[PDB]
Formats: structure tokens, sequence, C-alpha cells
């Protein structure tokens, strides 16, 4: 029993550099009536949608395996529930899904729209600003100017003097041979 | 085995509401950090929650980011998960039905989780009461590691295994298990203290 109509599939690219992103057009009009006629009353019709969704979510991983990190849009036709019950609804399905399409890609569900997303991806300024903003965020230091970094050094240095049991005078011999807390902290270990 | 989260200080007076909620269950510990970064919670010790707005999301900064990007983007420098939650409203969604992909696509980022709710609260207490059945874990000189911008729940893993001397011991060592516990900023930041010298 399978009401999904997988449609076309398509590798939208330049979305992020480190993965790769795929739509996948699904008609959702052979479910939706089926939700309207088959299953009136609420708690049948929610277990239906999340065991179709560990169909869809299947049978769609697998059409991608025959053919980084694999993220997965599966773009729905028509959405006649919220986007917001389709995102609870999608994270049911696989916290359920035990096998290798849970773990082996990443699912988010939109709508169709006649708007071309791979010609926003590639021509948005915002967009191109921000995936260059953030692939230098992960080798940043900006945060560093707010840290004094000498005052927990000193701090450091005399929390181990004291449980190694130094005493003063032996201060200046023992930063002398050890120049930053690498060596000193190998040193006493 | 009861499980522990923090919540962010700038951020209590908004999820009070919340957090009388999530304080209900008897075995959930929460702790309150003033975090320097913009998330309402802190998950486990790489893990945030950071509620936006979806009418918010395309309002031009005056540096010509978008509003939230720097906070995103700082976000993604401290924590290895970011969980990204937009409420949208009625409104904004039978206005602009574009905005909805153009944000997952936006914020698309194997290390980012993006999930859409309605702008009432309930709909944020029962995802994060699902974040903290996944996620959240179950359990000294803390300021030094506090003072180099680590979260309370990230000191709180590292003393678990370590203590502060072991712990430099492990980085300097590159021992991987202390290793990946930290982000790329948060190691260079820890080998900068470990390589000043006096």
């Amino acid at each position: 029993e399978f009401f999904w109509d997988v449609q076309k599939i398509q590798e939208i690219s330049n979305v992020e550099e480190h993965s790769v992103v795929k739509c996948v057009t699904v008609n959702t009009s052979r479910l939706i009536s089926q939700l309207n006629e088959e299953l009136q009353d609420e708690e049948s019709g929610v277990n239906f949608i999340v065991t179709q969704l560990q169909l869809l979510i299947n049978n769609v991983y697998e059409k991608i395996q025959k053919s980084r990190s694999l993220m997965i849009n599966l773009n729905f036709t028509r959405l006649k529930f919220s986007i917001a019950y389709w995102d609870i609804l999608l994270e049911r399905s696989l916290d359920l899904i035990n096998g290798p399409s849970k773990t082996g890609a990443r699912y988010f569900i939109t709508e169709v729209t006649p708007v071309d997303r791979s010609r926003y991806v590639e021509n948005n300024q915002y967009f191109l600003a921000f995936k260059a903003n953030q692939r230098l965020t992960r080798n940043s230091v900006d945060m560093d100017e707010f840290i004094d970094f000498e005052i927990l050094i000193k701090q450091i240095i005399f929390d181990l003097f004291k449980k190694n049991g130094i005493p003063d005078q032996d201060f200046e011999a023992i930063l002398s041979r050890f120049h930053n807390l690498e060596s000193l902290v190998v040193a006493f270990n | 085995e009861n499980k522990c989260i923090a919540v962010n200080e700038n951020k209590v007076i908004e999820n009070q509401k919340v957090i009388q909620s999530l304080c209900k269950n008897s075995h959930l510990d929460l702790i309150e950090q003033s975090y320097f970064g913009e998330c309402d919670f802190i998950i486990n010790h790489s893990t945030c929650v950071y509620k936006i707005q979806a009418s918010r999301f395309m309002q031009l900064r005056n540096n010509g980011s978008l509003h939230y990007d720097k906070a995103v983007n700082d976000l993604l420098t401290e924590f290895q998960r970011v969980i990204i939650i937009v409420e949208f409203s009625e409104i904004i969604q039978d206005v602009d039905p574009d905005l909805f992909w153009k944000i997952k696509l936006y914020l698309l980022n194997s290390r980012v989780d993006v999930f859409f709710i309605h702008e009432t609260t309930d709909f944020f207490i029962d995802w994060m009461k699902y974040f903290i059945a996944r996620w959240a874990f179950s359990y000294a000189n803390a300021d030094i590691l506090l003072d180099l911008g680590f979260n309370i729940l990230l000191v709180r893993k590292i003393f678990q295994t370590y203590s502060l001397e072991e712990f430099f011991m492990a980085i300097i060592k590159e021992e991987s298990k202390a290793v990946k516990m930290l982000t790329v900023s948060q190691m260079t930041r820890l080998k900068k203290l470990l390589t000043l010298e006096w």
C-alpha cells in the first residue's frame, strides 16, 4: 500500500559546499484524498501519514543509492496541513525508522512553488553572502579579544605550583625551563 | 538518572512560560548560564536551541546582512549541533509561501536542524521535551574553562572524565576523545592558551 507518487528528482547544486541536495517532487493528491475519505477520525489519520512517510523515505533514499552529506528535499505538490505538522510527522517517522535511510541522509519537507529554487541559490545576493559568511565561521577567532589569556595562564600556573607543593623560590627556575603551559603541564605529568 | 540542560540568562525572561512547563518534570535539572550566544537553551555539551521568527528572517541589518546571519554563524562556531526553531504566523504563511523553502535552503547545513512551529508556546515546549529526551545527558577549576567561553554543560562533561590537568594533557597529546568534545574554534582557543609564552 503506497499512496505517494514520486515524480522527477533533481540535484540542486551550489546550496552548501559540503552536502549534496537532491529535490524529490512528490504528488500527494492520492494520500490527501485517502485522508479525507478513508480515515475520518484524527487518530487513525496520524498513523496513516507517519507509516506512509516511512514508505516514502525508504523508497526515495533507495532511488538515490543506485544513482559529503545527503540532503533530501521531499517537495510535496500540496500541503493540506500546515508545514508545522509536517515537520513533526517527519521527525516521528525518522525516529521509528531503523536502517540506512534514516542514518544515511537528512530529509526536509517543502511545498512545490512556481519559483525556480536553483536560480535563487545561484543569484540571490543575501543567500550568496551568507554562504560565504558561514564558510569563514568554522575557524572564527572573533571571541578571543574579550578573553584575557594572561590572567588565565597565571591562575593555571599558581594552581599547578600549589598542587605540586612548589615553593616560591623555585618559581624563577621552573618558569625559565618551560616557556608555555604546554611544556609546564607535561613536565609535572 | 536526572538529565540537565541550560538556559541563557538573556533569554530567561521570554522563555519563562517554557521553563515552568519543562520543570514540572521531576527528573529535569535546569541551570541558568549567562552565555554570550543568542541561543535560548543548551541541550548538551555541543547542542543548542535558537528560536527565531520567520517574518524577521529577511529584515535587512545596517551592515547589509540579514537579521539572523551573525547570530546563527556565531552559534556554528561554538556548537557542533545547532537546532533552529522558526516560529511563523498564519499571516506571514498566507502572505509569503516562498519564504518557507527559502529559509530551509538559506540555513541548509549539515550542522543545522530547522523545524517550523506555530507561534503558540505549547509547540516550543513539546519540541523541547523531544530534544531533552533524545539529546540531553545525565549527570575543580570550572572558572578557567568558563572564561574560555565554554558552556556550562561542556565544562560539566569535561570534568566528568578529566581533571583540569588531565584535560590539558589529553588536548596537548591530541587525544580524540577530548578533541571530539570541542569545535574547531574551541580547540584553537585551548591551544592558544597552552602555547602563549611568558
